[PDB]
């Protein structure tokens, strides 16, 4: 358990680094936001199982429920960004500086 | 009251999937209300003994708690055998 | 900080009930209705005490009655019993419903030979009351004294002296 | 943690003494501000290259280091030539030397004037703070 | 909460599964139910600031049951001291620790 | 352990057949053989260019309905509760709002593919 | 959007903060933060043009990343203590990561660069919602854990926000940016006093909301986004100049307007705790707000900028705005200082 | 500060014990100023809509004055109770911890030597 | 078998390292499937079952959609792979070096606290009702229908509203 | 094993309370063969 949380927590940090360090595609930054959901879900699942807290096992499911909605809303926005410039490159989303 | 029959016959002819879907959806919400067995669903689940029935200390003021399990007192599952 | 107190290996010695699960399960219903009082006191000890070291005597009387119960079957109904559990052992979930025919023969041996009646459906899961002379523990959690509450303040409300007292506002 | 211990070595001994130890500390302290400044500078207003990026980091950190080294020396030198340790005017002279260094490195007489005054006053108030025990980030009392 | 509506209406939307010792399905206690139930009863009514000092005994025990830092430490030391003895050659485990016990029952 | 063994055995067979397929045949490689296929003529552009998805709205509506499966899959355990009235009422509502959500999308031409 | 969508979307926008505010459990507090994030997105991007799409995208990736960090705190805390609420014994680093994430959600500097741009790409009424109602949920979480917050992180964020909000707003000709930087500066005041007296953070929030609401309503009256657009108010809705000016001075903290009360009481309570240096810089940089608020007042009520010919048609027509709420919020947001003792406590 | 004090009901506007406090006078300087803030609102409303400022819509103006005095009356009653509670808790604390708020004997000026600062 | 869980969490870590370097979303979706599968095996090792298979099921449908969106909106002529660019290839290799270093280092300065390589496996399952019957994670997750019904209201409403939310976002 | 280790109290608890705390699997099979430990961690879950 000790070794697992450290590896899981560092997994969350790597995805937070991935999310905070953009490249071209906006879709790739969306997949890092799913790397974070997966890390958090696995931590919560292991925590609840290790402590035998069955009443907390609903909570990991809601994380998946409220993580899909973001993935859906994120993908819906990615469609509107593509319908404007023909790609999902972030460097195009810069009109608002002025 | 007269036009509805025309509509329902129309939908039933050309859209039976939806007419079947609404009927089954609505029939599933009525059947628990009127069945004379809906009450046993809870009872049977409550009568299934997963945890150990931890005995209680007999102080002396327990005239309706069996001493031995084969006593004539306590919850009985005859209604379930003969269900 | 303390030294956990453990019983010595010779405090934990009893005569074991070294029979397979099918043997127990075949005799489970009669045994529940025969060794009940002894069994029901150990469980009371265990839930009341919340300590396995405090019930190492009631728990050796559990083994005392379980062995007596099997000695009564090894002297009246050995073969009807051996056909039954040997057939209960075959199934991969050891289900009663595949041996209702051998089960009947074993029941019609204990009943006539020993007077034993199989408990009905639902009787073994009842909550019974057990009488014992063991004292009731009063601090089973070994808890300390709960810290005092913050003392309450007595009195009736009066208007705030000179009002809000907020800078230069008078009222 | 050690790195906190090092920056508290600056106030173990009365001002004007252990002069190089203090000059070293404020030189590192200035460098840390220069590095933090560059990090935001390069990230928010990125350069056209990567060597040109690193150059800006070096230019800010040496300038920030230079200000800190001129402050921590001039303060400790003045504080012992005048033999007046517990004195804010020492930190005003050091803070201004820091301000002069900033203008010198920036090719701006105007910055030197602003830097000499603004930083000298900021340095003086830091000294007056330690004498009177003002806390930057106090903890909730009431 | 910031708007104690649940407390006002007397309902419980999410108040009843806040901690380990809460009710579990089929009366299955959680790990460290005893310790937590002690800590929450110790720190009840005295407020957070008093509880941080006056229920330190209950808390440090619950924290030890939940995370077992001292237990792993202690069992690390016993195993590491035995590793050292066995390399030298001053200790051979018992038969019941080397896979040759007489099993119970 | 068995379930790990049986799947490595499956993987090793799939690997083993893969190796035999590549190192057993007699291979004669030249550029015109290894070009991409397009009915006998040269491709006019790479196959990595964008490919418009005319059912994208249904694709993301699959995600929302996919997670609503994750909420109905505990039901086999849930019909074992004493609180049968509650379990059933929550189940009926859940399926009914999935249906109400589906009806809204259907009537909004959401299930129709974009032309 | 059809009435079903509005009912569903506007209910969800309202629902989010109420779930966060009424919830004992942290995961339900997080759930409310998700409802607000998801349901505002369709509102922001309704006009569907290149600028609102960028605005709704920058907002989503910012607020989703901040959500994941908050959730990590809620989960690392459940690992440490087996509970779904922050305790006095919660690890220190768990609390700080919650603070930085929530400030990222509020727009506090240095996590602020998103807010002025998002406010710029969206319509005025959704800027009102975003700069007001959307701040209550993150703030209600923070007020629930104020005994635990590290004050050094809170004061550096507040000092930064007051400075950046002042400097940022000084350079803006777009009204929507002037409102975003106005927001950033005021959040600095709410946050600076949070670990000391959370009640004063609610006073400063409420007074800011009733000042920021009519100000948006005033710009929504003629749909005026620039300083030159708002300069035509003397020839369009001159009846509005009397209350625009006071509200701008009130937003500036000038006495004897209601907006002086929040700054004055926060400074007073900060120095009850010996927070002298921070308090002095905060009040000294709040002066910069008044300068670019004064510049706006110069352009609208205290001078008459050149007007155009087509504005004569505008005068022949009859307006049905503003509503009865604008007048009620304008008076209460400016002429309520004599009721100060009834507002603080 | 006072959020978690004993007996504190949740989301109770005017607890019962507030009824032992004298009510705000109807013509309270604070209530009267509410009446004027209401009247101005009605005037500002007419101004913004281009109507006669004082003649127009007296039903509205009456209801603005009534609304603000009505609400101000009950809001004032709550702040009196909150202020009454503050003193109540403040003084009962002084009583329960006397060793922390010691009475002090202040010397008279006969015994005090204030330094003299000449103004030359 | 004592290193089993440690290896699964180590594989999970890499899958998110590869994911963080962000090659073409075709491969980023491949890392999420393998991390999703690896993570599923961890929840299984710790005694879970329903929670393990669900997160695997849900992420299988998510990457199906994500694949459809990549080929339509996030595809360029020369999709990047982890070996495509020398600089990314450097940080993937270097990233693995660091963990071999961080684990070895942090294991040296505490020996038990964080990483206890000396005692991998000894501390996986703490307690377990050996004579239990009702212990599957499904029973705990199923409590949403009786005890934590509030969880399901917000979850159901989240999904219900989302259909309305996306239909408006994507509307022409 | 730990006769000659300074400041070691054999059998010392790690808890201030004197209530009976059931042992963990690691406390219980920790001085036995790894096969026993692997069995207790994965015996049920890997049987199929
Ligand atoms: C089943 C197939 C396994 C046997 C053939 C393996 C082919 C091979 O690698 O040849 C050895 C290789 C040659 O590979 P190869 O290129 O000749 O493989 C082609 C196989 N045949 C000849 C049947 C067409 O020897 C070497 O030079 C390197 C070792
Ligand atoms: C237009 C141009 C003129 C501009 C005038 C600017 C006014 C600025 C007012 C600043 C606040 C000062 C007044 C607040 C105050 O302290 O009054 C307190 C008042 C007390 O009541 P009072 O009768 O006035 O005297 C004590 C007996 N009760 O009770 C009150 O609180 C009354 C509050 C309403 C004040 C009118
Ligand atoms: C704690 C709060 C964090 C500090 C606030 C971060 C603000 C960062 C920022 O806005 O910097 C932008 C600025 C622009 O960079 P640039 O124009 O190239 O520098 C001058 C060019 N001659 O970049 C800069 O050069 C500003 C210098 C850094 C100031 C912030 C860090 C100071 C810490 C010491
Ligand atoms: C806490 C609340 C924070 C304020 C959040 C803003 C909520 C209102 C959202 C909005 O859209 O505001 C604009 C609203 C629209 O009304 P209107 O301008 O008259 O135009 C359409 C009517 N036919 O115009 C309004 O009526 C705004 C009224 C704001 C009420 C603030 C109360 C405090
Ligand atoms: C602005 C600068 C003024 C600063 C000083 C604030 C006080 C001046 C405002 C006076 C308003 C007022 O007091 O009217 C309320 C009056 C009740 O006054 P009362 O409580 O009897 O005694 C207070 C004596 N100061 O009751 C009344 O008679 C008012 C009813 C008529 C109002 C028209
Ligand atoms: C240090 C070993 C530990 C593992 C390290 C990897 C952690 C994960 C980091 C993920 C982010 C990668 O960080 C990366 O930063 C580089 C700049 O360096 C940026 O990348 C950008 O510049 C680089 C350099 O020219 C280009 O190769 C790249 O195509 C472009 O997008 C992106 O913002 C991000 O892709
Ligand atoms: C003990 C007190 C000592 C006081 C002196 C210390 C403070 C010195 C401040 C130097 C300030 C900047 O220093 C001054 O910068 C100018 C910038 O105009 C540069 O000057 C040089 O370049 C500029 C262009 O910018 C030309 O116009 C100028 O003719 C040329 O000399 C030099 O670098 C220096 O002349
Ligand atoms: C009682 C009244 C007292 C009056 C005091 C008069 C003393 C003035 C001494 C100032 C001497 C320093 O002189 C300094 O000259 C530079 C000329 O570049 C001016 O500054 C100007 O040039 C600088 C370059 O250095 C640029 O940043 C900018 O174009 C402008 O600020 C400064 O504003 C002034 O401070
Ligand atoms: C160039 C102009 C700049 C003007 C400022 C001049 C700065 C030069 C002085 C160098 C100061 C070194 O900064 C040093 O920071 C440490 C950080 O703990 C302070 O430390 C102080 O605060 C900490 C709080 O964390 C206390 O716990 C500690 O007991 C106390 O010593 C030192 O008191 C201060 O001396
Ligand atoms: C917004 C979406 C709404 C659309 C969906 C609406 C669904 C509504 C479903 C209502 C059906 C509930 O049906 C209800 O079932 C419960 C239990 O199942 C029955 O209840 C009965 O059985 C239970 C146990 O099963 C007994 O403990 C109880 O005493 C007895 O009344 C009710 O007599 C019946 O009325
Ligand atoms: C704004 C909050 C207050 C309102 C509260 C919510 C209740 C609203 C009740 C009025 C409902 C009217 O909402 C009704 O929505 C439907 C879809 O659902 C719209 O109808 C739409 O779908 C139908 C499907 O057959 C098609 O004709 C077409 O695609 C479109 O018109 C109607 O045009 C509108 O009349
Ligand atoms: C319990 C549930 C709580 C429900 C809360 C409801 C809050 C009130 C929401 C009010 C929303 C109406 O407010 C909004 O008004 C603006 C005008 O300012 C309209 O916005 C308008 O902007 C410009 C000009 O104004 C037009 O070009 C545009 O097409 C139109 O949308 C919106 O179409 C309407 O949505
Ligand atoms: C995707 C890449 C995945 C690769 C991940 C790495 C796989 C290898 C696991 C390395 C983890 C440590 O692996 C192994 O752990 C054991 C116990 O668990 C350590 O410890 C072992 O030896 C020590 C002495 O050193 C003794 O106490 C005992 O025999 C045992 O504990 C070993 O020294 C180490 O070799
Ligand atoms: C306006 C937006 C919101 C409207 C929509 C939401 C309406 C609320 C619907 C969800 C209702 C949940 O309803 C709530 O259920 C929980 C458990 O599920 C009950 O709570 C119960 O929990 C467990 C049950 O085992 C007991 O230990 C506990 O003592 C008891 O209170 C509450 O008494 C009931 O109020």
């Amino acid at each position: 358990m000790p070794s697992t949380f450290f590896n899981l927590t560092m997994a969350f940090s790597l995805s937070l680094l991935g999310t905070l360090m953009f490249r071209s595609h906006l879709m790739s930054t969306l997949l890092c936001l799913e790397g974070m959901v997966l890390s958090l879900f696995i931590m919560t699942s292991v925590t609840s199982l290790n402590s035998n807290s069955m009443s907390s096992m609903p909570i990991p499911i809601t994380i998946l429920v409220f993580a899909a909605c973001e993935a859906a809303v994120g993908l819906a926005l990615l469609v509107k960004v593509s319908n404007t410039y023909g790609t999902d490159y972030v460097q195009n989303l810069n009109l608002l500086q002025c | 009251a007269g036009r509805i029959s025309a509509f329902l016959k129309n939908a039933w002819a050309k859209e039976p999937v939806l007419v079947v879907s609404f009927s089954v959806w609505g029939l599933a919400i009525i059947m628990p209300m009127i069945s004379p067995y809906t009450k046993y669903a809870s009872m049977i689940n409550k009568a299934t003994p997963y945890n150990y029935p931890v005995p209680v200390r007999d102080d002396g003021n327990m005239p309706d708690v069996p001493s031995h399990p084969q006593d004539p007192l306590g919850p009985s599952l005859d209604w379930l055998k003969n269900l | 900080p303390g030294i956990v107190e453990l019983p010595t290996l010779e405090e934990l010695k009893v005569e074991e009930v070294k029979v397979s699960s099918a043997v127990l399960k075949a005799a489970a219903h009669h045994y529940g209705a025969q060794c009940d009082k002894t069994n029901k006191e150990f469980m009371l000890c265990r839930w009341e005490e919340k300590d396995p070291r405090r019930c190492l005597k009631e728990g050796k009387l559990v083994n005392g009655c379980a062995l007596n119960f099997f000695r009564q079957i090894k002297s009246h109904c050995a073969e009807p019993f051996t056909e039954y559990w040997t057939c209960l052992d075959y199934s991969n979930m050891q289900l009663f419903r595949h041996c209702r025919q051998q089960q009947a023969k074993f029941d019609q041996c204990v009943l006539d030979k020993l007077g034993w009646v199989r408990p009905d459906l639902g009787q073994l899961s009842k909550v019974t009351k057990v009488k014992t002379d063991r004292p009731l523990p009063e601090n089973p959690y070994h808890s300390r004294a709960r810290p005092e509450p913050n003392p309450v303040i007595e009195g009736d409300l009066k208007p705030a002296k000179h009002g809000t007292r907020f800078f230069f506002w008078t009222v | 943690a050690m790195v906190k211990r090092f920056f508290e070595s600056y106030h173990e001994v009365p001002d004007g003494t252990q002069c190089h130890r203090k000059t070293y500390i404020t030189t590192a302290l200035g460098g840390i501000c220069g590095i933090i400044g560059s990090a935001y500078s390069v990230s928010l207003n990125p350069a056209d290259s990567t060597l040109e990026a690193v150059a800006r980091v070096g230019r800010y950190t040496f300038t920030a280091a230079a200000i800190g080294a001129m402050f921590g020396l001039t303060t400790c030198v003045s504080a012992q030539v005048r033999e007046k340790p517990d004195d804010p005017l020492n930190y005003f002279i050091g803070g201004c030397a820091g301000g002069l260094t900033l203008g010198a490195r920036t090719h701006s007489y105007g910055t030197a004037a602003m830097g000499c005054v603004y930083m000298g006053t900021a340095a003086a108030l830091f000294k007056i703070g330690k004498l009177e025990g003002w806390e930057l980030f106090p903890t909730p009392k009431v | 909460p910031f708007l104690d509506i649940q407390k006002k209406l007397g309902i419980s939307l999410d108040r009843h599964f806040m901690f380990l010792s809460a009710e579990q399905p089929y009366k299955n206690a959680a790990r460290c139910h005893a310790f937590e139930k002690e800590w929450i009863e110790c720190a009840h009514g005295i407020g957070g600031t008093r509880a941080k000092k006056e229920c330190k005994i209950e808390f440090d025990d619950f924290e030890e049951c939940l995370l077992r830092y001292k237990t792993m430490r202690r069992m690390h030391d016993i195993k590491k001291q035995r590793e050292k003895l066995m390399k030298e050659g001053k200790y051979t485990p018992p038969p019941h620790h080397s896979g040759r016990e007489e099993p119970r029952p | 352990m068995n379930l790990y063994t049986v799947i490595f055995i499956n993987i090793l067979l799939s690997l083993t057949l893969i190796l035999v397929a590549f190192w057993l045949p007699q291979m004669n490689l030249y550029s015109e053989k290894a070009n991409p296929y397009e009915c006998g003529f040269d491709p006019t552009s790479s196959a990595r260019l964008p490919f418009s998805m005319k059912f994208f709205l249904v694709a993301i509506t699959f995600l929302l309905f996919d997670l609503e499966i994750a909420l109905l899959l505990p039901l086999p355990w849930a019909i074992q509760t004493i609180k049968t009235s509650t379990m059933m009422i929550m189940a009926f509502i859940l399926v009914t709002i999935l249906s109400l959500g589906l009806a809204y999308e259907w009537t909004q031409k959401g299930l129709e593919w974009t032309e | 959007m059809n009435p079903i969508t509005l009912a569903i979307i506007y209910f969800t926008i309202f629902l989010g903060p109420v779930i966060t505010m009424s919830s004992t459990n942290l995961m339900l507090m997080w759930v409310g933060l998700e409802f607000s994030l998801l349901a505002i997105i369709p509102m922001l991007i309704n006009k569907k043009n290149p600028r609102s799409t960028e605005a709704a995208t920058k907002y989503f990736v910012t607020q989703a990343t901040a959500s994941m960090i908050i959730l990590l705190a809620i989960v690392l805390n459940y690992k440490q203590l087996g509970t779904w609420m922050f305790q006095q014994q919660t690890n220190g680093l768990i609390l700080n990561m919650t603070l930085m994430a929530l400030s990222m959600k509020l727009g506090l500097a240095p996590f602020h660069f998103w807010l002025p741009e998002v406010t710029q790409g969206i319509p005025l009424h959704m800027g009102l919602i975003l700069l007001t109602w959307q701040k209550i949920a993150p703030l209600s979480i923070l007020i629930q854990i104020y005994p635990l917050l590290n004050s050094t992180i809170i004061l550096m964020l507040a000092i930064t926000s007051i400075f950046m909000g002042a400097w940022g707003g000084l350079n803006q000709t777009q009204m929507r940016k002037i409102m975003a930087y106005s927001s950033i500066a005021h959040m600095g005041w709410m946050l600076a006093i949070l670990p000391y007296n959370p009640s004063l953070t609610l006073l400063n929030l409420m007074i800011y909301i009733i000042l920021t609401a009519p100000m948006f309503m005033a710009l929504m009256l003629n749909n005026s986004m620039t300083i030159n657009s708002i300069s035509l108010l003397w020839n369009k809705t001159p009846a509005m100049l009397t209350m625009i000016s006071l509200m701008l001075l009130s937003l500036g903290g000038l006495p004897p307007l209601t907006g002086f009360l929040p700054k004055w009481i926060i400074i007073t309570e900060l120095m009850k705790n010996n927070c002298l240096i921070m308090a002095t810089l905060m009040a000294m940089m709040a002066l910069l707000n008044l300068f670019f608020y004064t510049r706006l007042i110069y352009s609208t009520s205290l001078t008459m900028f050149p007007t155009n010919n087509n504005s004569k048609m505008m005068t022949h027509q009859t307006k049905t705005k503003p509503n009865l709420m604008f007048s009620t919020l304008a008076i209460m947001s400016t002429m309520t200082l004599p009721l100060a003792p009834q507002l603080i406590t | 500060m006072m959020n978690g004090r004993p007996g504190h009901e949740p989301l109770k506007f005017l607890p019962d014990e507030a009824r032992s406090l004298p009510p705000p006078k109807l013509n309270d300087p604070r209530l009267v100023y509410m009446g004027l803030l209401g009247y101005c609102t009605g005037l500002m409303d007419n101004m913004l809509r281009m109507r006669p400022v004082m003649r127009a819509g007296l039903h509205r103006q009456l209801l603005f004055v009534t609304s603000f005095v009505f609400a101000g009356y009950f809001y004032l009653k709550r702040q009196n109770y909150l202020y009454a509670v503050k003193d109540h808790d403040m003084f009962g604390y002084i009583k329960l911890h006397p060793e922390d708020f010691p009475e002090k004997e202040k010397k008279t000026y006969a015994e005090i030597l204030e330094p003299f600062h000449p103004v030359r | 078998m004592n290193n089993y869980i440690f290896v699964l969490s180590s594989l999970f870590l890499v899958g998110c390292l590869g994911l963080a370097l962000k090659p073409s979303p075709i491969y980023g979706g491949l890392g999420l499937i393998v991390s999703g599968f690896v993570g599923c095996l961890m929840v299984l090792g710790f005694g879970g079952s329903f929670l393990g298979l669900m997160v695997f099921l849900i992420y299988l449908g998510g990457m199906l959609v994500v694949f459809g969106y990549t080929t339509a909106m996030a595809t360029e002529e020369y999709p990047e792979t982890w070996g495509s660019n020398w600089l990314i290839l450097g940080f993937l290799v270097l990233g693995v070096i660091m963990e071999v270093f961080l684990i070895c280092v942090l294991n040296y300065y505490d020996e038990v606290g964080v990483i206890n390589l000396d005692g991998l496996g000894d501390w996986l399952m703490y307690e377990v009702d050996d004579v239990g019957v009702m212990l599957e994670g499904g029973i705990g997750v199923a409590a949403m229908y009786s005890c934590a019904t509030w969880m399901m209201v917000v979850a159901g409403w989240s999904l219900f509203a989302g259909i309305f939310i996306i239909i408006e976002i994507t509307r022409d | 094993i730990m006769k000659d280790v300074p400041n070691w109290k054999v059998g010392e608890s790690v808890f201030h309370t004197t209530r009976w705390v059931p042992p963990l699997i690691g406390e219980m099979y920790g001085l036995r063969t790894k096969e026993e430990m692997s069995n207790a961690n994965f015996g049920f879950t890997w049987y199929t």
